[PDB]
RNA sequence: GUCCAGCGUCGCUGGAC
């Protein structure tokens, strides 16, 4: 039942008995010291960096002070004169006690005989002090010695200080009437060069039975100190001459063995005591804890309502990163529990203090600021941006790629799970995830930028560039420059660079179907069966020409190559959602790449009235933007949510391009059976995969909802039919209706991405409908549910029957893309029937 | 059979019958040291359906987690 | 038994009656 108040000064020395954590360990070690003197005697309290290494020592001394042991004042070699030997400091502190005891004694004439004996020993120590601070031997002192005295009956002749100091301690023990004297040192983390003089003055002058030494430090630091003093023993001319690998091993072992005999002799193993971290005291998940720790988050809080330390961080991480109640949120908190005590408490103290004053909001901002000032050292070695003013979109996109580069795992790197073995990568990961919840919170436009640029860059580089330890990063520098990530540019510009990188590698048979892209034709083909022809751009209408225009990209290397990348639609949607007003972005986004961008292959290559129809398309978009403003305030994305969405989306696209690749047929016009694939069907499933990936795990990982409505069953993606996509749509429908929860308040992401006018033509093209006795049952039910969620009825009765059976003016439907040819197909064979 | 049946989800739900499961059953039961009442509880806990995920160092870790562990 | 779909590179798996 330990209560910690965050509003206390929280200094290392500010901890009282009630504030002290390891109360059980303190009494255990006090007993060990008391027992030992009753029957080398050097104790080493070992503790990691920033874990009570000073407050614990003070408590141990206080318990001893209040078989008699007189505690010397604690000393630290770091806050001392540089050249002053330890023996001088200890002798000075001994002098104060005995002089204070003698003067305060004032009984009879004992302080007339004892004082002379004590003063005699000090003069002897002062005479022999010159041995400590001599840079050379002085021969005139030879006659100064050999003036042998029978006093104290020294075991060995000479001017050795160790024997003289020993008799000095014996006299003080008699005067003070104490069994032994306790000398307490302190850690040397700030400046560990001063720790060598401590070690020499312990192995030489403190070896009696009247002295107990309690040292503090870190063995991982003391060993480096000792090993450094060992290599200074080898003759330099030898180290630089015998530089063979066989000889280096021989001298390597003779030192790693010499230091261990030094440590195992100076700090005996049976006396070392290791401090306890937070995880040991609290426990793992539901495991019972050794002790009980509680914290207070407000000056007005009552001591009977203080919550557990695990729960205090649990809420600071749940809403800090916008994560739900689950195992993945419990993994972040468990990592924090293993942090140093000082760093763990400081980030908590900063977060809860700032949050309380703000209420008197942007909760993740407080967490990000607290983390930034906490692990600010790990950022520098990681190399991320440290400028507060440059915190932005592309700077964050740079941070994700660099962190993945250091981790060297392009598959699950963007998940930002602190699972790296290295400590710097683990520390840098939690800070990064906070920043994602910062920028992407409350805005749909930034969310689509993180998904497409933050995670798209990593995955594409994995499959198309990395398929020599200096060529690898040579490409990385080459790749980062080509995609121009880091500069402030729109996502639509990034789509074209994405298109160029993928298209360089030609797949088998050189078919013009790639990952989420189709390579349309520019020149004219000869003897093409059926109504297959070139893609004539000026045959579309309002709300369909704009959809195509925003979905067209061109690369101008060698011959001119056209494309129909689905990545452009995602980028174009992001730009519309950004400006949200002024009617100019919707005018400018539709015409940004058609005739201005002249992309070049990467250097690693080896080769109706127009006025009255367009404003109607424009006005619908403005209506869509109006709805977005009032609903998108409730978006709470998390780094896990964005990272997972790209994973399912990327896997889905790779399958669709690999299953429709060889299904092109000479009579694939207006494809009605699932075994026939045209150009329009491929584009239909490319935009369907994106609409499906959001739906599946908007319920699983979003923070607004506390549970999921998918139900139970295998999670599958639509690649040839919409049976899977419709099946999930229905099941959530009754679950969201039996319990009264609207689609807007549970799946805000999916609701907005399903009502965008840009994607409406692509959902139901002319040549992308499965017309069959069984298939049309699902497609019609698919149509009814989509319209019910959107509210608006996209397809009227006439056009729907026109599409299903087998020219009506169309504005919300692609009409000519299926007839367009695809490079490399040649459409020789014919569809097989069975 | 229920004591010796365990399933693994890698790419498609795989079903296994391993002798190592039987040793696991005997090891769990034998540490009861309880009366009749707890035997029914312990015996019922031994027989169940357990699905375990593929180790990370395999080529189907991401797909297995994506497909979900269910029926 | 039969039909639809999904994963791997024919085999595996889900679902329906
Ligand atoms: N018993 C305790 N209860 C609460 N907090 C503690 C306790 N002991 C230590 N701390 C925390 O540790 C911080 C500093 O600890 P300490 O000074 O002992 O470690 P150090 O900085 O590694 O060591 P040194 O100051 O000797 O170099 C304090 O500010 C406090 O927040």
């Amino acid at each position: 039942k330990i209560i910690i108040n965050l509003f206390a000064p929280n200094l290392p020395g500010s901890t009282k008995e009630d504030d002290l954590i390891q109360k059980s360990l303190r009494d255990q070690l006090v007993e060990s010291i008391r027992n030992s003197i009753a029957y080398r005697n050097v104790f080493f309290v070992d503790g990691t960096r920033g874990a009570g290494k000073t407050t614990f020592i003070n408590s141990v001394v206080k318990s001893l002070n209040s078989v008699n042991i007189k505690c010397l004042p604690t000393i630290d070699p770091t806050k001392l004169p540089r050249h002053e030997p330890i023996l001088v400091t200890v002798t000075a502190r001994l002098n104060k006690m005995v002089s204070d005891k003698l003067k305060g004694y004032w009984a009879s004439n004992d302080y007339r005989k004892q004082k002379e004996q004590w003063q005699n020993h000090l003069a002897q120590l002062q005479r022999g002090l010159h041995l400590l601070t001599d840079k050379e031997y002085k021969p005139e002192y030879f006659s100064d010695a050999l003036k042998l005295d029978a006093q104290l009956d020294y075991s060995i002749g000479g001017q050795d200080l160790s024997e003289i100091f020993e008799e000095l301690v014996k006299r003080a023990c008699e005067i003070l009437d104490c069994k032994a004297i306790l000398i307490t040192f302190d850690d040397i983390d700030t400046q560990f060069d001063a720790g060598w003089d401590v070690l020499e003055s312990i192995r030489k002058f403190f070896n009696s039975r009247k002295l107990v030494v309690v040292a503090t430090g870190d063995l991982r630091l003391y060993s480096q100190l000792i090993r450094g003093k060992q290599y200074e023993n080898y003759s330099k001319t030898l180290l630089e001459q015998e530089k063979e690998s066989v000889r280096l091993a021989e001298r390597g072992y003779m030192v790693e063995h010499l230091e261990q005999q030094y440590l195992l002799k100076l700090f005996p193993v049976q006396k070392r005591i290791q401090l306890k971290t937070m995880l040991q005291l609290v426990g793992e998940k539901g495991k019972a804890g050794k002790e009980e720790i509680k914290v207070k988050t407000e000056p007005g809080m009552q001591d009977i309502d203080a919550i557990d330390v695990r729960q205090a961080i649990g809420d600071a991480v749940r809403e800090g990163l916008n994560l739900r109640e689950g195992s993945d949120a419990d993994m972040y908190v468990n990592e924090l529990l293993k942090q140093p005590v000082r760093l763990l408490m400081q980030v908590l103290q900063d977060f809860y203090t700032k949050k309380y004053h703000a209420t008197s909001l942007s909760v993740p901002n407080l967490l990000r600021n607290a983390l930034y000032g906490s692990m600010l050292s790990s950022i520098y070695r990681a190399g991320l941006n440290y400028e507060q003013h440059r915190f932005g979109m592309d700077s964050l996109c740079k941070d994700i790629f660099t962190y993945v580069k250091q981790d060297r795992d392009f598959n699950t790197g963007f998940y930002l799970r602190p699972q790296s073995e290295s400590e710097a990568l683990r520390n840098c990961s939690i800070y990064l995830a906070s920043q994602v919840s910062e920028n992407c919170q409350g805005s749909l436009s930034k969310f689509l930028q993180m998904l497409l640029v933050g995670c798209g860059s990593v995955s594409i580089f994995n499959q198309f560039v990395t398929e020599d330890r200096e060529k690898f990063e040579q490409l990385i520098s080459e790749y980062v420059a080509y995609m121009s990530v880091g500069r402030i540019e729109s996502a639509s510009h990034w789509a074209n660079r994405c298109c160029a990188v993928v298209a360089n590698s030609p797949n088998d048979e050189k078919i013009g179907v790639f990952l989420g892209m189709v390579q349309l034709n520019r020149k004219s083909r000869q003897h093409m069966p059926g109504g297959y022809k070139k893609f004539n751009i000026d045959t579309e209408n309002g709300l369909a020409k704009a959809a195509m225009a925003s979905s067209l990209s061109t690369v101008a290397s060698n011959n001119l190559m056209d494309f129909c990348s689905v990545f452009n639609l995602i980028g174009a949607i992001a730009d519309i959602s950004a400006c949200r007003c002024e009617r100019s972005a919707i005018t400018n986004a539709f015409n940004k790449v058609i005739a201005q961008t002249t992309c070049i292959v990467p250097p690693w290559s080896e080769a109706q009235d127009d006025a009255t129809e367009f404003s109607d398309a424009i006005t619908k978009v403005e209506q869509w933007l109006k709805n977005v403003n009032e609903i998108e305030i409730g978006i709470r994305p998390s780094a896990l949510l964005i990272g997972k969405v790209w994973s399912r989306f990327y896997f889905n696209l790779n399958n669709v391009a690999d299953q429709h690749k060889t299904r092109l047929y000479r009579n694939a016009e207006h494809g009605r059976m699932a075994s026939q694939s045209n150009a329009a069907k491929i584009m239909r499933f490319n935009v369907l995969a994106f609409l499906h990936a959001v739906l599946v795990e908007e319920s699983l990982y979003h923070s607004v909802s506390d549970r999921e409505y998918i139900g139970e069953g295998l999670r599958l993606n639509p690649v040839t039919s919409v049976d899977e996509f419709e099946k999930k749509i229905k099941i959530i429908g009754e679950k969201l209706k039996a319990d009264n929860k609207t689609w807007k308040n549970t799946h805000p992401l999916f609701f907005l991405l399903i009502s965008c006018p840009i994607l409406h033509p692509f959902i139901f093209p002319v040549g992308g409908i499965n017309c069959s006795v069984k298939a049309l049952n699902k497609e019609t039910s698919f149509n009814k549910l989509i319209d019910e969620i959107v509210g608006d009825k996209l397809l009227s009765d006439e056009e729907w029957d026109y599409l299903t059976k087998n020219q009506q003016i169309f504005q919300n439907t692609i009409t000519s893309l299926n007839s367009s040819t695809i490079v490399g197909a040649s459409y020789d064979k014919d569809t097989p029937a069975r | 059979m229920a004591s010796s049946l365990s399933t693994v989800a890698s790419n498609n739900l795989m079903d296994f019958c391993s002798v190592f499961n039987l040793i696991g059953a005997i090891a769990d039961i034998s540490a009861c040291r309880c009366e009749r009442s707890a035997i029914t509880n312990a015996f019922n806990k031994v027989i169940a359906q357990t699905t375990c995920i593929v180790p990370p160092w395999s080529e189907a870790a991401v797909r297995a987690e994506m497909k979900g562990s269910s029926k």
